[PDB]
């Protein structure tokens, strides 16, 4: 309920948002909740340990 | 409101007036039967 | 400023409040004093009254004549003046030129004819411009009318509610 | 804002020095010569040349609706204006005489209501002082 | 997670950890802007306290630091003798709760606490031990 | 039909539906308290996990009252709405009707107090604004050691 | 973003203060002047120099009423009592000294520095001095008992100003480690903290009618607000080292730059209405020109600097200048000013 | 308006002045069957 | 009528005993402040206590807006109108 879908009168689907969370998650308290996935931190430890060997 | 606070001034004039005259009473009466217990007992001591 | 000085000992927020048939019987009382006495009509709480249309400083004799005949109207909400010529301004018909009519005779009805159709074609051209200009100004003028009746609307709530609520505080004091 | 003399906006709005009140120059002028140089609505003397401040602003500008763009329909709203301010004077009129009417009534009324009130007090505080002074005398038996 | 009053995620929360609430903490930006900038200023009042606050607090300092006084000189130099014969007791009225498995309500105790008498002989019982230093109050934010 | 509430808090917002054809009197209780300012300023006063979240004390006591209809009015149990999950609205009391100006947010199934307290509406929009204040630090009396003040409670419309 | 304030009001308009002049230039010392003390009566003042030595001259004539010994290192600090006749001295010797007026003698010794004082105030309504230096301790002592009642812990450098005033913050101290820290001097606990300042803040001053106070770190001065500590304006454009800092009872503030520059700004408004450049001594080096100590007699009409050239300069304000002769050149500039 | 205002103030001094003639009213009523119940009983 | 710095209508309209120019009472404060006691438009100093002046409403007579069926607005029209009449049949007799 927070972001609303409304067709409007020229047919297209349009999302407004009553709050800001959808755009930056300042005021969405669940900032903590976001998981990231293991590629993306395997890719994080893979870049520190290359600038460590380099 | 103005003549409600003049007409509560004098009925609360008039109430006191009125109290304290019944306490007048009151007390004329208490001195009364105070005068009238004396009485009682000067007439019994003077009997006895 | 009112002129009421007399004192009641009245307390409505603090006696008891007087049941109908008490309310009843205190009309009557006063009834029975209002008849015990003749009223007096030079009593100097009561304003003076009003003063004539001839002895009023501010009404002309023409308003004075107007106000008689309104009030002469047995209707003076439906009394409504004579219009006047509206039909001059309006197309001018051919006029009926007749056989037996003469040529200075016609020649006059065919000049004021004339003269009607160029005063309503003066008026109709005026019109017309008067169009065109609020076919230019009439979104701006509209909008300052709208918001200057809207502020002075406002202006009125406002004042109609400070009154209410000084009147609620003293009443709330009271 | 609005004229205080006819509740309208004033063409030439002019504030009074001590009272502060706007009304067209006109009016105030009438209306000063009339009640000899005093303010409308006020006991105190209002100077026309002097006691009256001009207010100086844009011009205002009233609605013209596209109905009255002709000289005679023109001429036909304001025949219909001032027949309606003649209603509205006499109606006016009218109320303030029923008013008056009603205003002596209720002063006779009131009146009256005084001096019941002021006789149902003087009755009671007899039965007051009757009751506050009612000595207990001896109840003798019949005997 | 709080939100402030144009609604945000507050972060004033981690510059205040580990202090109490009238530490005052510079935090955000709106520190680095003078007073008189910084939007809903109008007047300031910039004048001394009165003498009243001022010798209020003139006297609670001085309170405080008689104390201290009182303590530094009761160190410095000890009254040759430390005993103190007038023992007055302290009753204490002690309601006890439940504890230890049973619940039954205890009857409430009246407790006669009195200090207990010292040999004035005895030498300090314990040795001084020295340990390190704690660490900090938590460091406010950097403001340059 | 259901009307709006708007919970301003400082965890996030909270949207309350109210039910007017249920417990009408509390409804319209809630909204002239909510419209008036008089739920601008004060705080959640009493969180206990998996029991409560309420507030609404002038006072931020545990006694204040300002309800609209005097100082207190009577109950209004109706027995189609039970206390059944987490994040129902209910109007409280203390023992007999003596219902003020303090509301009552369930945060967990609470089957007993069904007939002591007035459920008059339900969190519509915000759910884990109400999960955060219920997972608050409370130190002995179940006042929280933060403060969860509220500041704007508005109909919107 | 942050707003701001379009009132244009937010800027005062400068007060017109006359220029300062060279008025005098006492020789004697044979150390740089890094302490000076008007008694409260504005008949004589104070100061201490690095040969370890306090003279004492009249005011009105620059004249040496008296040399005192005992310090064996450079004299810091030193204050006149206004309610005793006591003269308060520190040094870099880690010694602070309560000397009697009436006898010219130390009677006093407050010890338990470990490192050089820097700084020494008296509280102005309690019976209590406080010091601070390169221990990064605020000793608060009694005046009586000599006891150390207080040590005021949090600043990691050199604590090098200090001062006191009736109401809270009672202690003020700006450090070495570019920390300013206020101090309710009734429980020793910091109630504030500023990190506002780049480099280490070695001076400090409080205004004397209005409860604002202002520290000074190189190429920077602040105005700040108690009891809050909120920051009211900067002061802009001295490219030194400051060392000191002095307003007047007419709103001055004096900024001595250690190469010998000087500023003399308008309180309220921030506006510098003179930057001078102070003269060497004969026989000084380049170097040797900076200002060490700088303060007002009780009066304000005379500026008591030392110099690290060893001279006592005294300026005063010119007498024979108007608002037409040195025009105030400042204008509302709109600028956003990165802060 | 002059009128107006008058009308209301005297409308509400009538007011007040029923209520307190009701009020006087009761309190006479009162206090003469108070006498009369004194008249009748004798014992107090 | 509206305010000669804010340029709306003011709630409070105040009038300066100098000048004569109308504007809100917030406004002219700040205009004060700001100029230090300097009208709008005008190089004299003015008292934000004596020269301003309040204005002050009175709702005694009925309310007339200002619209084209006002007496008063018809009469302004018929003037402008005949105004305007006068001049063209000046200039149409002069080209004549």
């Amino acid at each position: 309920g927070t972001l609303d879908i409304i067709e409007t009168e020229d047919g297209e689907m349009i999302a407004v948002d009553k709050d800001g969370t959808f755009f930056s998650t300042a005021n969405a308290t669940d900032f903590a909740q976001h998981k990231p996935d293991k590629a993306a931190v395997d890719r994080l430890v893979a870049d520190l340990r290359k600038a460590e060997e380099a | 409101r103005a003549s409600e606070e003049q007409a509560i001034q004098r009925r609360l004039e008039a109430l006191r007036a009125e109290v304290a005259f019944v306490s007048t009473r009151e007390r004329k009466a208490q001195e009364l039967y105070r005068k009238l217990r004396d009485e009682l007992e000067e007439l019994r001591l003077e009997q006895a | 400023m009112p002129a009421i000085t007399t004192v009641h000992e009245s307390l409505p927020y603090i006696d008891p409040e007087p049941t109908p048939e008490q309310r009843a019987a205190a009309e009557a009382l006063i009834a029975e004093e209002r008849a015990k006495v003749p009223d007096d009509p030079y009593h100097a709480l009561l304003p003076p009254p009003l003063p004539p249309l001839n002895e009023s400083r501010h009404l002309t004799p023409i308003l004075q004549n107007e106000l008689a005949r309104l009030a002469s109207s047995p209707d003076p909400q439906a009394a409504k003046m004579d219009a006047l010529d509206f039909s001059r301004y309006e197309a001018p018909e051919m006029p009926s030129i007749d056989s037996s009519q003469s040529l200075e005779e016609t020649a006059s009805q065919l000049w004021e004819t004339l003269k009607q159709a160029y005063t309503a074609q003066a008026y109709l051209s005026a019109r017309r411009a008067h169009l065109a200009l609020l076919d230019t100004h009439g979104k701006n003028a509209w909008l300052i009318g709208n918001w200057h009746l809207e502020g002075e609307v406002k202006a009125v709530e406002k004042e109609l509610a400070e009154t209410k609520r000084e009147i609620d505080r003293v009443s709330l004091a009271r | 804002m609005l004229c205080a003399l006819s509740g309208e906006i004033p063409e030439e709005p002019v504030v009074s020095k001590k009272t502060g009140v706007l009304f067209e120059k006109r009016l105030i002028l009438k209306y000063l010569e009339e009640h000899n140089n005093i303010e409308p609505g006020t006991t105190e003397e209002l100077d026309p040349e002097t006691d009256l401040l001009p207010i100086k602003t844009s011009r205002v500008v009233r609605p013209r609706p596209p109905n009255f763009t002709s000289i005679p329909s023109l001429l036909k709203a304001f025949q219909d204006e001032w027949d309606a301010l003649v209603l509205e004077t006499y109606t006016t009129r009218e109320q303030l005489a029923r008013v008056r009417e009603e205003l002596a009534t209720a002063l006779y009324q009131h009146d009256a209501a005084v001096r019941v009130i002021a006789r149902l007090t003087r009755e009671r505080d007899e039965a007051r002082e009757a009751l506050a002074r009612l000595t207990v005398t001896g109840a003798a038996p019949a005997a | 997670v709080q939100v402030d009053s144009e609604g945000k995620v507050d972060y004033t929360a981690i510059a205040r950890q580990g202090h109490s609430s009238d530490r005052i903490i510079h935090a955000s930006f709106k520190d680095l802007i003078p007073l008189r900038q910084r939007a809903e200023a109008g007047q300031i009042d910039l004048s001394r306290p009165s003498k009243e606050e001022v010798e209020a607090t003139a006297e609670r300092t001085k309170n405080a630091l008689a104390a201290l006084v009182s303590g530094a000189l009761a160190a410095q130099k000890p009254k040759n003798v430390q005993v103190n014969t007038k023992r007055e007791a302290t009753f204490v009225k002690y309601t006890p709760s439940a504890q230890m498995g049973n619940n039954t309500k205890k009857q409430e105790r009246i407790i006669k606490i009195v200090e207990r008498q010292r040999d004035p002989m005895e030498p300090p019982k314990f040795k001084h031990k020295k340990i390190p230093r704690g660490p900090p109050s938590p460091p406010p934010p950097v403001m340059h | 039909m259901a009307t709006d509430v708007a919970l301003e808090t400082t965890m996030g917002t909270i949207i309350l539906e109210l039910y007017n054809q249920h417990a009408p009197r509390t409804c319209e209780n809630f909204k002239t308290l909510a419209a008036r300012g008089y739920y601008d300023g004060t705080i959640f006063h009493r969180v206990i996990k998996d029991f409560m979240v309420q507030g609404g004390d002038p006072t931020g006591t545990g006694r204040g009252g300002r309800s609209i209809y005097g100082d207190t009015f009577e109950d209004e149990i109706h027995p189609g709405l039970r206390h059944t999950g987490a994040g129902i609205l209910s109007m409280a009391n203390a023992g007999p009707n003596t219902n003020g100006s303090q509301f009552f947010l369930t945060l967990a199934p609470t089957p007993w107090l069904d007939g002591k307290h007035t459920i008059f509406g339900r969190v519509k929009k915000g759910i884990r604004v109400l999960q955060r204040m219920g997972l608050v630090p409370t130190d002995a009396d179940d006042r929280p050691k933060t403060e969860i003040k509220i500041i704007r409670a508005y109909v919107v419309g | 973003l942050v707003r701001r304030s379009e009132s244009l009001l937010a800027q005062p308009r400068p007060d017109w203060h006359p220029p300062w002049k060279l008025m005098r230039v006492i020789s004697g010392h044979l150390g740089w002047v890094r302490a000076l003390a008007v008694e409260p009566n504005n008949q004589w003042f104070a100061s201490g120099a690095g040969d370890r030595t306090i003279k004492i001259w009249d005011l009105a004539s620059g004249q040496l009423r008296l040399t005192l010994t005992g310090h064996i290192s450079t004299v810091r600090g030193l204050a006149v009592s206004p309610r005793h006749p006591y003269m308060f001295s520190c040094g870099e010797d880690k010694m602070v000294k309560c000397w009697d007026l009436e006898t010219n003698k130390v009677i006093r010794h407050y010890h338990g520095h470990l490192s050089g004082v820097y700084t020494l105030k008296l509280h102005p309504t309690l019976d209590v001095l406080v010091t601070g230096g390169r221990d990064g301790v605020a000793r608060v002592w009694d005046m009586r008992t000599r006891s150390n009642v207080h040590v005021l812990s949090g600043h990691t450098g050199t604590v090098a100003d200090l001062v006191c005033q009736e109401a809270d913050p009672q202690v003020i101290t700006g450090s070495l480690d570019s920390t300013v820290r206020m101090w309710d001097l009734a429980a020793g606990k910091t109630m504030g903290v500023l990190t506002h300042h780049k480099k280490g803040v070695r001076a400090l001053v409080t205004h004397p009618t209005e409860f604002t106070f202002a520290t000074a770190s190189t190429g920077s001065i602040k105005q700040w607000k108690c009891p809050e500590g909120a920051f009211m304006q900067n002061f802009e454009g001295h490219n030194a080292i400051i060392n000191t800092l002095a307003v007047n009872d007419q709103n001055v503030l004096f900024s001595g730059g250690d190469n010998g520059s000087m500023s003399f700004w308008d309180w309220k408004s921030g506006y510098r209405f003179q930057s001078l450049d102070t003269t060497a001594q004969p026989g000084s080096l380049d170097a040797e020109l900076g200002i060490m100590s700088s303060t007002f007699d009780m009066s304000g009409a005379r500026l008591i600097t030392g110099e690290a050239d060893k001279t006592i300069k005294i300026w005063k304000e010119d007498t024979t200048a108007t608002p037409e002769t040195h025009p105030i050149e400042w204008k509302p500039s709109l600028v956003r000013r990165k802060y």
